[PDB]
């Protein structure tokens, strides 16, 4: 298997599960999370002026709600894997478990 | 004796008497089994 | 009905669920939604373990393996698994992990997004062919029945794990033959007694 | 032979050890006349030192490098006679002393003033809860099931 | 019943009813009456265990000498070579022990808890006294009268007793018990605890 091969089928099985699989559990963590409260208010609530989270970065059109966010995650996720996969075989190393 | 045996029941009179009994049996023993690093005896 | 007679019974713990005898000493099931979610995971764990036994025994009777020797030779890198003596063509270690991976964590998070606590351990329908289902008279004795012999596997994967753990280089069949050629002493008593 | 030490009946340095006190004995013997009476004592230190290390030897301590019986004090059964058989002779009496002292406490605990029987012992009852710490682990642990060991506040 | 030092009096604790009573609670130790009710069937094990014990240390011993049937001496009696391992043996009796102790546990824990069996639930025991089964730990039928039962813990007592000197007849003699007894009746003046230390 070629590493163009491996990073791409990696990354597709990736966000493939952030698509269908991984995304109404992400998503519903997400909810149950919120936002990060400080004092009861959120950050930007209660003030500080930058930590408002963006919109227009993560209003992008999609029938599940799939953002660009996600694809980062979903995609690093990938990218890593992808790479543990081709580092771990490229290592010719022996486990020699029990011998 | 009255009020002499509520003296010598006082703690420090009765730690000493105490004392100096353990102490004398410590003594003794140490006579008997002197240098003594292990309980053998099982 | 009672895991212990004498013992008294867990005020939570009635006799109504399947397999109900009444056995929570540490006290664990004491609030219910812990109790359900108790009761989910064991009947995944037995039902896995269960289908388990199968797959350590059979392959340890005929398919030429003892339940680890089909793991060894993903230990070693280059080669892949002899299911049933020939080679599987579809790669050795990462991309059964990959199909291992993309399989169960779909079915299992399709199985996770239940909410019905019912369906949550016995969903039926797809997974009720046969109509096995149909009378409940009959099916709560098929539930204790699925719990009674998931609760054996159960133990029984426990005996594989630990007489793998004694003895290191063998397979549960091996140690039923050695119990039958010469069973008094050749049992647990030289492991829980270790002579040195 | 645990943790790399020779026993003590087979170490040298410890054979050593006994030979050089010794030798420091018999220098000290030689200023005195063979029946006096400090070289009478002197003779049985000497016998004192020689048996020490026999015993020592016999008893399976073992000794280092630098020649000096050492405690296995793991759980090797070889060597519970260094640390657990002492220990547990010392958890019996430790524990029959703070059984017995908690035990008069509870004893002079309902007294009108119960501290001048702190200060002035009672030697009866003192001597009649004495023996009760005998056999004070069954106590303490019945004590420990019936929750008498323990004050509820 | 009865007093074992007459000076003393018996405590309040031991009112008379029990099997055995005669007042010996020097150390206080049956104070409470759940620890009297426990220390009740721990008497009555030990001695139990103790007689069997004795009555298969000694009884082997006196056959041994006369010669009637040749048997070890209870010592060099593990060391023998029996039809299964030296573990083997505890792990039976572990296996068929844990469930008869356990069961007597909850006997007394609860007494009319376990008396039915588990197999063949018909066959149940009757509603005897804590300590004392009886049914089919009663065959023979002999009546658990209260003499019989102070008769029981009157050998009991002393079996354990027994065992303690056969301990201690091994630990610092290192002969057996029997031929400590037929070394005392040879010379009782000269064979005795305070001619070997
Ligand atoms: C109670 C009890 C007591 C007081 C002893 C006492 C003894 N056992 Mg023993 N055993 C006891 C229960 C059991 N033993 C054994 C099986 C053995 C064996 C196989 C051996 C002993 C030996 C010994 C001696 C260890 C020193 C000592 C005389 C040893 C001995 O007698 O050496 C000569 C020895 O080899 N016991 C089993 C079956 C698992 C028991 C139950
Ligand atoms: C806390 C640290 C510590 C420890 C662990 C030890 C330990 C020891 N020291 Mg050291 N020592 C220490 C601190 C310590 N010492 C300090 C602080 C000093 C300076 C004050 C000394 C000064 C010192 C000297 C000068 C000597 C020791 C000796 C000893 C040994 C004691 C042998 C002995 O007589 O006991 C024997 C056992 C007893 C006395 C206990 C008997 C208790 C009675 C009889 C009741 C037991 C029976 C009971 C009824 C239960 C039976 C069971 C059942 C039938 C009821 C032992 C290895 C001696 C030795 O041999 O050197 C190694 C020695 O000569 N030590
Ligand atoms: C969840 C349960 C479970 C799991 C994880 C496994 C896992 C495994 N089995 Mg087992 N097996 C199971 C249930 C299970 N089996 C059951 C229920 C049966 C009875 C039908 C078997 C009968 C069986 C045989 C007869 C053999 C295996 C073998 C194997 C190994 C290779 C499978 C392979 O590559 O073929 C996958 C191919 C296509 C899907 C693998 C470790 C093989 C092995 O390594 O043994 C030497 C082998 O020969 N299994
Ligand atoms: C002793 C094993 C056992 C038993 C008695 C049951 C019994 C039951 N299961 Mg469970 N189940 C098991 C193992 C078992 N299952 C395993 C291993 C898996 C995986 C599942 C997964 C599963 C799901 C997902 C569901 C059930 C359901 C049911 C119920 C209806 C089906 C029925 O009657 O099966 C009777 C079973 C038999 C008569 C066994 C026949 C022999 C087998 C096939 C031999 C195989 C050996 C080897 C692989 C070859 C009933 C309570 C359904 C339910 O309760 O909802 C209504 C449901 O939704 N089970
Ligand atoms: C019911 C499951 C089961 C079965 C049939 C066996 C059977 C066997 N085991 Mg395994 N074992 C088990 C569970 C089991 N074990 C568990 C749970 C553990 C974890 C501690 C072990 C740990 C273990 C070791 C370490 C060793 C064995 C060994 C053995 C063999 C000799 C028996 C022995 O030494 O006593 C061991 C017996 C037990 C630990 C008791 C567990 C089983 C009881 C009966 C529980 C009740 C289960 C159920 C109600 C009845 C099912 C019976 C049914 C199948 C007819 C024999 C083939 C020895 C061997 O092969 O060599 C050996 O060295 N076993
Ligand atoms: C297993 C040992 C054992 C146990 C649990 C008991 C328990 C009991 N005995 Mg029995 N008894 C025993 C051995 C035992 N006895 C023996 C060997 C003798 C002869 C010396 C007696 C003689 C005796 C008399 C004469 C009487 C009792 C009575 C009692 C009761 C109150 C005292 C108590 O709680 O003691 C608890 C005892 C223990 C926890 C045992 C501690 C043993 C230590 C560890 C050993 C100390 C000696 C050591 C080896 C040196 C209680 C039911 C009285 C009774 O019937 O009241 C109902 C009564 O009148 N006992
Ligand atoms: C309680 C108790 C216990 C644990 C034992 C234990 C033992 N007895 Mg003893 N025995 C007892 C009571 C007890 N006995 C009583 C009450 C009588 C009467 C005997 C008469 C007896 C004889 C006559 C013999 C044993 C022998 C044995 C040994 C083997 C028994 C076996 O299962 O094989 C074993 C050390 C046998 C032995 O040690 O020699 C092989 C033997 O020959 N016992
Ligand atoms: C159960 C009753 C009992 C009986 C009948 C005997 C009988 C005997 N013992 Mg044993 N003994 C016993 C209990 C018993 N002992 C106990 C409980 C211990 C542990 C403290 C010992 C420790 C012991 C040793 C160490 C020795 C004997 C010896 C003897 C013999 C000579 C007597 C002697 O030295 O007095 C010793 C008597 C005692 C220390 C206490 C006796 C108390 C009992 C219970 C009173 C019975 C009336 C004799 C056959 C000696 C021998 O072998 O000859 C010997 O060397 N015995
Ligand atoms: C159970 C028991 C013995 C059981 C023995 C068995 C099974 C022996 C088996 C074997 O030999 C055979 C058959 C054959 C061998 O081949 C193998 C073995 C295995 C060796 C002894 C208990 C033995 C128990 C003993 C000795 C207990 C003594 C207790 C005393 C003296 C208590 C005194 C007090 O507690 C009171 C009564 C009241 C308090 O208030 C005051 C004080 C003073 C504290
Ligand atoms: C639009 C659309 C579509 C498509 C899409 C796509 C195709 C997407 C893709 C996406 C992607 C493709 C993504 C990716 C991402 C990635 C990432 C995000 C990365 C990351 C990385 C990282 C994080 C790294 C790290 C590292 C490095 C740096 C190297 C070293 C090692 C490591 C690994 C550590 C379709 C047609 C279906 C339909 C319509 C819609
Ligand atoms: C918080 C407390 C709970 C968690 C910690 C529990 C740890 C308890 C440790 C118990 C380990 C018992 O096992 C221990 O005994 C074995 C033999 O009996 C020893 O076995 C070893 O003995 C010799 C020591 O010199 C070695 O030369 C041998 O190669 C080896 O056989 C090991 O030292 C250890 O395996």
């Amino acid at each position: 298997l070629s590493p163009s091969i491996v990073i791409s089928l990696s990354t597709g099985l990736s966000l493939f599960l952030g698509r269908f699989v991984f995304f109404n559990f992400q998503r519903e963590n997400v909810a149950k999370q919120g936002l990060p409260e400080q004092n009861g208010k959120t950050h930007f609530e209660a003030g500080d002026d930058r930590a408002k989270e963006y919109v227009s970065l993560l209003k992008s059109n999609d029938p599940i709600g799939f953002n660009i966010v996600d694809v980062l995650a979903w995609g690093s996720i990938g990218h890593i894997v992808a790479y543990y996969i081709l580092a771990t075989s490229s290592n010719g190393y022996d486990p020699s478990f029990f011998g | 004796m009255r009020d002499l045996k509520t003296y010598l029941s006082v703690a420090p009179v009765l730690s000493t008497l105490w004392f100096g009994s353990l102490a004398g049996l410590l003594i003794e023993i140490n006579r008997l089994f002197p240098d003594a690093l292990t309980f053998p005896f099982f | 009905a009672h895991w212990m007679p004498g013992e008294p019974r867990p005020a939570y713990l009635d006799g109504s669920a399947p397999g109900d005898f009444g056995f929570d000493p540490l006290g664990l099931g004491e609030v219910p939604a812990n109790l359900e979610r108790y009761k989910e995971s064991e009947l995944i764990h037995c039902r896995w373990a269960m289908l388990a036994v199968p797959g350590i025994l059979v392959p340890e009777a005929l398919g030429y393996g003892n339940w680890v020797k089909a793991q060894e030779w993903a230990a070693l890198p280059g080669g892949q698994a002899t299911y049933l003596g020939n080679p599987v063509p579809w790669g050795t270690l990462p991309t059964i992990l990959a199909i291992e991976f993309l399989a169960i964590a779909f079915v299992e998070h399709q199985r996770s997004m239940e909410k019905d606590p019912e369906k949550k351990k016995y969903p039926g329908g797809a997974f009720d062919p046969l109509g096995y289902s149909k009378d409940p008279k009959k099916l709560e004795e098929l539930k204790v029945k699925e719990i009674k012999n998931g609760r054996l596997a159960l133990l029984a994967f426990v005996g594989f794990c630990v007489q793998q753990s004694a003895y290191p280089g063998t397979g549960p069949l091996e140690n039923l033959a050695t119990h039958l050629a010469d069973p008094w002493h050749n049992n647990i008593g030289d492991i829980v007694i270790p002579f040195n | 032979d645990i943790s790399g030490l020779t026993p003590c009946k087979d170490s040298k340095q410890f054979a050593k050890r006994e030979k050089q006190q010794i030798k420091k004995l018999e220098s000290s013997l030689k200023l005195y006349a063979p029946e006096s009476a400090p070289a009478l004592a002197l003779n049985a230190q000497i016998e004192k030192t020689k048996r020490r290390f026999d015993n020592y030897g016999k008893y399976g301590l073992l000794c280092g490098s630098d020649g000096l019986p050492h405690l296995i004090v793991n759980g090797d059964q070889r060597h519970w006679g260094e640390f657990i058989t002492p220990g547990i002779l010392f958890l019996y009496i430790a524990g029959w002393i703070g059984w017995v002292g908690r035990s008069y406490l509870i004893a002079i605990s309902g007294e009108k003033k119960p501290a001048m029987k702190e200060i002035i012992i009672d030697v009866p009852l003192a001597s009649r809860i004495i023996f009760r710490g005998f056999i004070w682990p069954v106590a303490a642990y019945r004590e420990f099931l019936n929750g008498d060991l323990i004050a509820k506040d | 019943k009865g007093e074992w030092l007459p000076g003393l009096a018996s405590p309040d604790y031991l009112t008379g009813s029990l099997a055995g009573d005669n007042g010996f609670d020097p150390l206080g130790l049956a104070e409470d009456p759940e620890n009297l009710k426990w220390f009740v069937q721990a008497e009555l094990v030990n001695g139990r265990w103790a007689m069997l014990g004795v009555a298969g240390m000694l009884l082997p011993e006196v056959f041994t000498k006369i010669g009637i049937i040749n048997v070890p001496e209870w010592y060099d009696a593990g060391k023998e070579q029996y039809f299964a391992s030296s573990s083997t043996l505890f792990v039976i009796e572990f296996i068929l022990f844990h469930y008869v102790e356990i069961r007597r546990w909850q006997d007394i824990k609860n007494p009319g808890s376990v008396n039915q069996d588990p197999i063949f639930k018909q066959y149940s025991l009757p509603k005897g006294e804590v300590g004392y089964p009886g049914g089919i730990f009663n065959p023979l039928n002999f009546a658990p009268t209260q003499e019989a039962k102070e008769k029981e813990l009157a050998n009991g007592r002393l079996a354990m007793l027994a065992f303690l000197g056969f301990v201690v007849q091994h630990n610092v003699t290192g002969k057996g018990p029997f031929e400590n007894l037929l070394q005392h009746l040879s010379d009782p003046w000269h064979n005795t605890i305070v001619q070997t230390f």
